[PDB]
């Protein structure tokens, strides 16, 4: 969170200091010269969540993270098997290209391309991560607190007994 | 190799332990040339030469 | 398209596209791409390689 | 060479489906799905290599941690249709039967180098 | 050379499995009851040493399946607890047991004056060794650590697993040669009752010391010899 | 039968009454068998050739098997447990389907 | 006392005083030994006055530790929030040198129950544990009898003794584990867990058992408080040095004439009390190997450092070593230093818990390395090897079980690594 | 600082965090990343694993960070050349009694084990010595 | 070695160079052959290279550093630089951007 103080310092600085001139929405997608109905394929831009194996955070938005996670990624679509050697076939181009290659640093950046290229687009903000442990065992002492069973009981005392 | 039994890494790592500083220049302060020219021969006899390197670096 | 391709593999499954950009002298082609990951990755080789 | 696939003396096959093979291959020419046998190993119920796609490089004989997969001496595999040129786990194990004789041999003095 | 107990995990046998019914007596369950007295009634589950212990004197020995089900039961606690604290412990034996449980310490201190040739001398006499129990099952052999008894350093410790918790003694045989401890053997498979603490002197006194198969005698400077100095108040 | 039984594992390597971690290939073709998913012939299979292999007795209650008799030339060094082993029961080398069975822990 | 030269206590300076049993240790000598004496004067004195007078009799901690008893009992809180206080006596003597709890358990039970009555109401406990070693059963059958006589007498519970205080003590008994003499690990088998110790940052005085606020102290130091208390923090000062005051009892254990427990002034030359007490070493001093001072955690110290070695806490300190215990152990030129630290390796790859990974390796892997090296299969690197898996160990563990299992290991490089390059090389030689 | 809110300094860093959070919880909202093995958010905290020691100036010895309180102006260091020592000590007491089955075992890709290793461990190892060996128990059908 | 050198630039300029830098280079090999040392052929470093067979076979770490480095590969820090070598050709250049 406090700095990465390496070559990321240029690339940020080399970021500041340029800036790109506006176009209309869907301009450059005319541009681009792939096929238009590629624009007609719909867009979720989203950050992956944290694998339930796995403990640790860079793969999430945390401040430990210094890489770009916001994926732009197409809907799914047909897959069958090959007949002759049962491998999954697919008529999709941009099959793998958005989770591959299209990373992003922010969200307004993925929309801001999604915009350019003229992609309709939904945004799908993460789960908010909010690393509070809960009262029972906020602490190592909560796990040896008089919360357990009460506080001891001295009835069992040999003068009270007596 | 005594590397068998002594193990550090961190004492060895050199790809993760690079950085980069930062500096400001500006055109109001003047270039130092005599720093460039100052040492430059001015005749045959002074010319001194930078030797090829033989190899590169490695760790042994 | 040998460009495009080696930004989909990772840096040990692209040495063979150096050899087959040049058939004719194979070594060569593959020196520069590994002096080049040896340089970002700082790594010192061993004199007898 | 031509690849095989490998057994154990026993007549156990050495594949142990880590599958680095399959992420190594830069040409992805491997193709392996896995599942659990019924004595209860960790086998292969798909193992198929596409020599059409295959460079032979041998990083796929480089990355098996139990020497299961081996590119065998034999350069004589020419066929007559693309087809034959797909092989499978069956056709594997048959070339890796046919050369194991040769094919230990040459692990046997490889072995000292690396 | 491994101890009475190979197994982590509950290995299933004839003697021990789950169909076993293990049941405190009414004496032992009264002492069961004066046991938890000292402890507080919300904290219960500080009684579980105690009374494995308890069971363990009752049962002859051995800490069965039954035997931590019981005391899981009686506590009011999960039986996985029972079983940690079973298995942590050394004392408690989870396998069958012999009327007596002979053990030699080991550590250094014992080491240095002659625990090895102890342990080889009662292995031979006995002829099973460590770790197992008697043909006849009158001794079960074991090897544990310090027993805070290194100024007597060769010395073993019998327990008498035979009468029950009435009748259950962990005693101390002290500065003993290989052939006081054959003699101590002897006289327990007879069933007289040895000398209790160390056969050369009575305690911790400065009278000697065990050099190979003999004690010698040396008496030099004695410092408790008199009369004792008594009550003493500031003024 | 086959169609509706649960998949399950004889318990060699595992357990005689546990599930078999199995995936979705040879379901529709019809084919509920590992060996039938890969081989089409009526040959003898692996699993035949390694069921037919005996288990061996070693000394200990740890033994160390790397596949092969060089070490270099076979599986990673593994260490098994011979506890609670035994000819009918024996343990199983993960890497190479090896048995072996221990009489030691029985104090002999 | 004379701060020139210390050494040859008297009698009448000794606080454990029937230590071998020539009397009756039950209440009928304790009170003509003269304990009971005053209770009530000095109990009614208030719980203040006594922690003044342990913090000026300079009183430090027997078990170990060595921290100063009175400012541990200081920490304790003075006021109830709600929660009772508890004073737990650690009874576990488990060390492979230590020998000399038992004597106090067994013929000395009426001075420790005096004694936690003195110190519960010093730090404000309602009920007292002592814990014992399971082993001690007959220890044990002792101690709970001079519990139940004091009852009988009401010397303990409500107005104990007299004075307007209320003590209950228990006596508890483990099932055997050398980790169980560890405060926090104490803590948890009495409660009924597995003895594994408690992460220190919340602290027993913080909370202990059943979450209260506890203290757990060795018998000897409760044993000595009452007495100090009525001879005087002056008397206990005097015997020893500056910062290291008192009497401790020695253990004296190994390759010696007579083996005993003794009592002594700290700061006695070592070779002073092996000689005087101990009859000497078997051969006389010149068959000296090495001494292991202060039971089997602490380092051991060649001959050579023996010689001018005082026993003291300190000092032990700068010989880098340390008086744990008063458990010294003498081994002669015959004895194998190899195997004995071998089998202290071994002592503690049985002992750890196995709780942080650290100690539950490390001490295995030390243990074969030991085990190799008892033998010569090693090579001479694996000496610097063994150093650098003892620095793995030390202060990245829980407890300190994992320092008292890398101290021994360390000694024997330190000083006998001549010897183990020796048995390396001639077993490849030969 | 508001109130509850304290200030704790990570790496010669200022962080705010409330008071009630331990060492690694300030360290995960300084950026700072801990290794961590038995730790876990949801579950009480254990120190066994050993494997989060940081450095206190204050503590004469490295302290685990998921059981440690933070206090007002303690300073965290999380990179200083003791901590990679003792990160890699830690790392090779956890591998030399794991088993080498690494190509047979279902968490080959997403192991912390391996990861840990490879960022946080020595690329070599020392232990020759005989491994422990455990008997599998059946836990249910799944 | 002696660079070879020719003035005209004709076609048969390049010829006489091309054969007299076959002769350079067979110099270079015989010196290469006779100094020929002992030792290391690959990097000591496992976190980059792969370990040797018997090696990741005996140790963890090394069966762990060969599964991450046949599977995930190593990591290469963000930077870029342009590498270029004598190739016979001419002068042949890679320009890697890593991020
Ligand atoms: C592994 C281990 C074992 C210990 N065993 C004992 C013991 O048996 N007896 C003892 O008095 N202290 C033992 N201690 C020291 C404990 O910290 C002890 O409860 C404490 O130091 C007593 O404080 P004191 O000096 O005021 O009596 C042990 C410590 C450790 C780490
Ligand atoms: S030789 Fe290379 S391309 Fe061919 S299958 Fe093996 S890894 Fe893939
Ligand atoms: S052939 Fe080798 S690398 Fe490929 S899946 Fe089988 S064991 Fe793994
Ligand atoms: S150092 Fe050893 S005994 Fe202490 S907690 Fe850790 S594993 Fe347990
Ligand atoms: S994948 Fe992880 S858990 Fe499995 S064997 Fe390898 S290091 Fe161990
Ligand atoms: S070493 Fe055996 S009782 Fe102390
Ligand atoms: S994460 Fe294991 S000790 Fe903190
Ligand atoms: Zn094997």
């Amino acid at each position: 969170a406090t700095a990465p103080q390496d070559f990321s310092l240029a690339m940020k600085k080399a970021d500041e200091i340029y800036s790109g001139k506006t176009v209309k929405a869907g301009d450059i997608g005319f541009s681009a010269g792939v096929p238009l109905e590629t624009y007609n394929r719909k867009v979720r831009i989203f950050c992956p969540a944290k694998a339930a194996s796995q403990s640790g955070l860079g793969r999430t938005l945390h401040p430990s993270s210094k890489a770009p996670q916001w994926k732009i990624v197409f809907e799914n679509l047909s897959k069958w098997e090959n007949p002759l050697m049962g491998w999954t076939s697919t008529a999709d181009p941009l099959e793998n290209v958005g989770r591959s290659t299209l990373l992003f640093y922010t969200k307004e950046e993925a929309a801001a391309f999604c915009a350019k290229h003229g992609w309709e687009y939904v945004v799908d903000e993460p789960n908010p991560r909010k690393h509070i442990r809960q009262k029972r065992y906020l602490g190592y002492g909560d796990n040896y607190s008089i919360k357990r069973k009460g506080v001891p009981d001295l009835a069992h005392l040999p003068s009270n007994r007596s | 190799p005594k590397l068998v039994y002594d193990i550090k890494y961190f004492a060895r790592d050199y790809r993760r332990n690079n950085s980069y500083t930062v500096r400001s220049v500006d055109s109001k302060t003047p270039f130092d040339y005599s720093k460039v020219f100052g040492s430059a021969p001015l005749k045959p006899a002074d010319v001194k030469t930078v030797r090829i390197p033989e190899v590169m670096p490695h760790r042994g | 398209g040998t460009e495009k391709l080696l930004e989909y593999k990772t840096y040990n499954q692209g040495i063979p596209y150096f050899d087959r950009l040049d058939y004719v002298s194979m070594m060569c082609m593959e020196h520069s791409y590994v002096l080049a990951i040896e340089q970002l990755l700082n790594v010192a080789v061993p004199l007898r390689g | 060479g031509e690849h095989a696939l490998r057994r154990y003396p026993t007549g156990e096959e050495r594949c142990i489906s880590c599958k680095l093979c399959e992420a190594i291959c830069p040409a992805q020419a491997i193709t392996i799905e896995a599942e659990e046998r019924e004595d209860g190993s960790r086998k292969t119920t798909r193992y198929d290599i596409d020599m059409t796609k295959c460079i032979y490089c041998g990083f796929c004989q480089e990355a098996c941690p139990v020497d299961a997969i081996v590119e065998g001496p034999n350069f004589e595999f020419s066929t007559e249709t693309r087809e034959e040129l797909l092989y499978d786990k069956q056709k594997l194990l048959e070339n890796g039967d046919k050369w194991e004789q040769e094919i230990a041999a040459n692990l046997r003095t490889e072995s000292l180098y690396r | 050379t491994n101890s009475t107990d190979v197994f982590n995990v509950h290995h299933d046998t004839p003697e021990n499995n789950k169909d076993t019914k293990f049941d405190f007596t009414e004496a032992n369950y009264k002492l069961v009851n004066k046991i938890m007295s000292n402890y507080p009634s919300n904290y219960k589950a500080s009684a579980m040493i105690p009374l494995l212990d308890l069971a363990q004197q009752q049962n002859g020995g051995v800490v069965s399946l039954a035997v931590m089900n019981r005391v899981a039961q009686i506590l009011e606690v999960p039986p996985i607890k029972v079983y940690e604290v079973a298995t942590f412990f050394t004392m408690f034996n989870r396998s069958k047991m012999g009327k007596y449980h002979v053990c030699i310490c080991g550590t250094t201190p014992c080491r240095l004056q002659g625990a090895q040739k102890i342990e080889e001398a009662i292995t031979k006499h006995l002829g099973v060794g460590i770790g197992q129990t008697t043909a006849d099952g009158t001794f079960t052999l074991g090897e544990m650590e310090c027993m805070g008894a290194c100024v007597n350093a060769p010395m073993i410790a019998v327990a008498d697993y035979r009468n029950g918790v009435e009748g259950f003694s962990y005693n101390y045989y002290e500065d003993l040669t290989p052939q006081d401890a054959v003699n101590i053997l002897e006289k327990l498979k007879k069933g007289e009752k040895p000398k209790l603490g160390s056969q050369h002197r009575q305690t911790a006194e400065p009278a000697g010391a065990v050099v190979g198969d003999k004690w010698i005698p040396s008496s030099g400077e004695q410092t408790l010899m008199g009369e004792l100095p008594g009550p003493y108040c500031r003024d | 039968a086959e169609k509706n039984k649960i998949p399950e594992t004889v318990g060699g390597a595992a357990f005689k009454g546990d599930l078999r971690g199995t995936s979705a290939v040879g379901l529709g073709d019809g084919l509920y068998s590992h060996t039938s998913k890969w081989m089409q012939g009526n040959g003898k299979s692996p699993m035949d050739y390694i069921n037919e292999v005996e288990p061996i007795k070693v000394k200990g209650l740890v033994v160390a098997s790397h596949g092969s008799d060089d070490p270099a030339l076979g599986c990673p060094v593994e260490y098994i447990s011979l506890k609670g082993t035994s000819y009918e029961n024996p343990a199983v080398c993960k890497y190479t389907g090896n048995r072996y069975y221990s009489d030691c822990w029985k104090h002999g | 006392p004379e701060k020139t030269t210390f050494g040859g206590l008297r009698d009448q300076d000794r606080i454990f005083t029937n230590i071998y049993g020539r009397h009756d240790p039950y209440i009928k000598g304790a009170e003509a030994r003269g304990d009971w004496y005053m209770t009530k004067d000095l109990v009614g004195k208030g719980r203040d006055w006594i922690i003044d007078q342990i913090k000026k009799s300079g009183l430090r901690g027997r078990g170990g530790a060595g921290f100063a008893s009175g400012l541990k009992w200081s920490f304790m809180p003075k006021v109830s929030d709600g929660r009772p206080s508890y004073l737990v006596v650690n009874g576990d003597e488990s060390e492979p040198g230590t020998c000399k709890d038992r004597e106090i358990m067994r013929h000395e039970p009426h001075k420790l129950v005096e004694g936690c009555l003195v110190a519960g109401t010093a730090m404000g406990a309602r009920a007292g544990y002592i814990y014992i070693r399971g082993e001690f059963v007959n220890e044990r059958k002792a101690v709970e009898r001079a519990v139940a006589e004091a009852y009988a007498k009401g010397y303990l519970g409500k107005n104990a003794c007299g004075s307007g205080v209320d003590f209950d003590l228990f006596v508890h008994y483990g099932a055997g584990a050398y980790i169980c003499g560890e405060e926090t690990a104490l803590i948890e088998s009495l409660e009924g867990k597995q003895g594994k110790p408690r992460l220190k940052p919340p602290f027993p005085a913080g909370m202990g058992l059943y979450g209260c606020p506890t203290t757990v102290t060795n018998v000897e130091t409760v044993a000595v408080s009452p007495t100090i208390l009525r001879r005087g923090p002056e008397w206990f000062s005097s015997f020893g040095r500056k910062n290291n005051a008192g009497t401790k009892l020695f253990a004296i254990s190994g390759h010696v004439n007579r083996p005993v427990t003794v009592e002594e002034e700290m700061s006695i030359p070592l070779r002073e009390l092996i000689e005087r007490h101990a009859g000497g070493v078997r051969g006389g001093w010149d068959n000296l190997l090495a001494i292991i001072p202060g039971g089997s955690s602490v380092p051991l110290l060649p001959k050579k450092m023996c010689d001018d070695v005082i026993m003291d806490f300190d000092a032990l300190r700068t010989a880098q070593s340390g008086l744990g215990t008063a458990a010294v152990i003498v081994m002669n030129k015959d004895t194998d230093v190899i195997d004995a630290i071998a089998r202290l390796s071994y002592f503690y790859k049985h002992e750890s818990c196995g709780q942080c990974t650290p100690c539950r390796e490390g001490t295995g892997w030390l243990y074969d390395i030991m085990s190799r090296m008892r033998k010569g299969d090693a090579r001479l690197e694996e000496i610097d090897m063994l150093w650098e898996i003892t620095k793995q160990i030390e202060g990245h563990t829980i407890c300190a079980l994992g320092d008292a299992a890398a101290w021994p290991v360390q000694g024997l490089i330190r000083h006998f690594r001549s010897e183990m390059e020796d048995r390396i090389k001639n077993a490849d030689q030969q | 600082l508001p109130a509850d809110k304290m200030e704790v300094f990570v790496n010669g860093e200022a962080v705010v965090v409330p008071k009630n959070f331990t060492v690694l919880q300030a360290c995960d909202a300084a950026g700072v990343d801990v290794p961590r093995f038995c730790y876990h958010q949801r579950l009480s905290i254990a120190g066994n694993c050993r494997m989060c020691l940081v450095e206190i100036e204050k503590a004469p010895k490295p302290v685990a960070s998921c059981a440690f309180p933070a206090g007002p102006g303690m300073k965290i260091k999380t990179d200083t050349p003791v901590i990679k020592k003792a990160r890699e000590g830690v790392m090779e007491f956890l591998l030399i009694n794991h088993p080498l089955d690494c190509p047979i075992c279902d968490q080959g890709g997403e192991c912390d084990l391996q990861d840990q290793a490879m960022i946080f461990g020595s690329d070599r190892s020392r232990f020759i010595e005989y491994k422990r060996a455990v008997a599998d128990k059946n836990l249910g059908p799944l | 070695f002696n660079v070879p050198i020719a003035g005209h630039g004709d076609c048969y300029d390049r010829y006489l160079v091309r054969v007299q830098e076959m002769r350079e280079s067979l110099r270079i090999i015989y010196q290469c052959l006779n100094e020929m040392p002992d030792g290391l052929y690959k990097t000591p470093d496992q976190k980059v290279s792969p370990p040797s067979r018997g090696q990741m076979k005996q140790s963890m770490e090394s069966l762990i550093h060969h599964f991450k480095l046949f599977s995930e590969g190593y990591h290469v820090p963000a930077g870029e630089t342009y590498r270029a070598v004598e190739a016979p050709k001419g002068e042949f250049g890679v320009y890697l951007v890593s991020r």
